[PDB]
């Protein structure tokens, strides 16, 4: 249930699930130092 | 400018 | 979204569109957190100052979209609402403090490559990610300029700003239930959410487990992308107990 959410929440079919990155997510990851 | 949707969704 | 780009297909599978049946118009953005629950900003549904008070029957929720105006046959799903719950202490009189609402759908939706829920944060994730300097992402079909609307979903990545800076950019009283984000005038980069984007998600990607979490809801701003100004978002983690409660009560 929540805590996280629907268990498989936040993993995108077209990206995470296929190990593909979208064009600007790296920007985010890089800002976390 | 919104295209119409299936009448069925208004009800 | 101002100074943002077109999203990629399936980039934000949790993005929802609140659609009005008569007139048929985009009302606000929203997010899919379950197969039966949508999360939005309470001011998109109830805002007495302008005489706005929408009920179940006046809205439609459209999930799986990319194009703003077209009925994407075989891709998006349109659900009707069963119930709407507004936070009991939503403050429309003064600063839109606790600007959150939950909508229960008539039937569960099925996930697809374009429809998938977002995760809600937990204390630890909020703690480690909600730090000034860290960037989040906002999406929506809202205005492209303060003073038109895009053909597809737009996206922009913005840094979280130090609370002092947020408070010193406005006259409004900021509470612990909001945070602000955006670039400072001496940063070069621009970007902000705008009218039409209200209700949608501000999300971050955890570098620990690779999941996307929704940290904020687009709440308000003064103008769109003005220098010295920032966008304010509802702090989802601080209101989580309310979320859990209605979802495990209804
Ligand atoms: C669509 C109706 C629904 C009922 C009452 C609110 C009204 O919505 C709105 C009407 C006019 C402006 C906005 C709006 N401006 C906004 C500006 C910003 C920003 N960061 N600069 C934002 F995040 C959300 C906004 N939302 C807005 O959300
Ligand atoms: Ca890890
Ligand atoms: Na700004």
């Amino acid at each position: 249930t929540f805590g996280s959410g629907e268990a498989d929440c936040g993993l995108r079919p077209l990206f995470e699930k296929k190990s593909l990155e979208d064009k600007t997510e790296r920007e985010l990851l890089e800002s976390y130092i | 400018d919104f295209e119409e949707i299936p009448e069925e969704y208004l009800q | 979204i101002v100074e943002g780009s077109d999203a990629e297909i399936g980039m934000s599978p949790w993005q929802v569109m609140l659609f009005r049946k008569s007139p048929q118009e985009l009302l606000c953005g929203a997010s899919l957190i379950s197969d039966r629950w949508v999360l939005t900003a309470a001011h998109c549904l109830l805002y007495p100052p302008w005489d706005k008070n929408f009920t179940e029957n006046d809205l439609l929720v459209r999930i799986g979209k990319h194009s703003r105006t077209r009925y994407e046959r075989n891709i998006e799903k349109i659900s009707m609402l069963e119930k709407i719950y507004i936070h009991p202490r939503y403050n429309w009189r003064e600063n839109l403090d606790r600007d959150i609402a939950l909508m229960k759908l008539k039937k569960p939706v099925a996930f697809s490559d374009y429809i998938h829920p977002v995760c809600l944060p937990d204390r630890e994730t909020a703690a480690s990610l909600l730090q000034a300097g860290y960037k989040g992402r906002v999406t929506g079909w809202g205005n492209l300029k303060e003073t038109g609307q895009p053909s597809v979903l737009q996206v922009v990545n913005l840094p979280i700003v130090e609370r002092p800076v947020c408070k010193d950019s406005t006259r409004i009283r900021i509470t612990d239930n909001m945070f602000c984000a955006g670039y400072k005038p001496d940063e070069g980069k621009r970007g902000d959410a705008c009218e039409g984007d209200s209700g949608g998600p501000f999300v971050m990607k955890s570098p620990f487990n690779n999941r996307w979490y929704q940290m904020g809801i687009v709440s308000w701003g003064e103008g769109c992308d003005r220098d010295g100004k920032y966008g304010f978002y509802t702090h989802v983690f601080r209101l989580k107990k309310w979320i859990q409660k209605v979802i495990d009560q209804f």
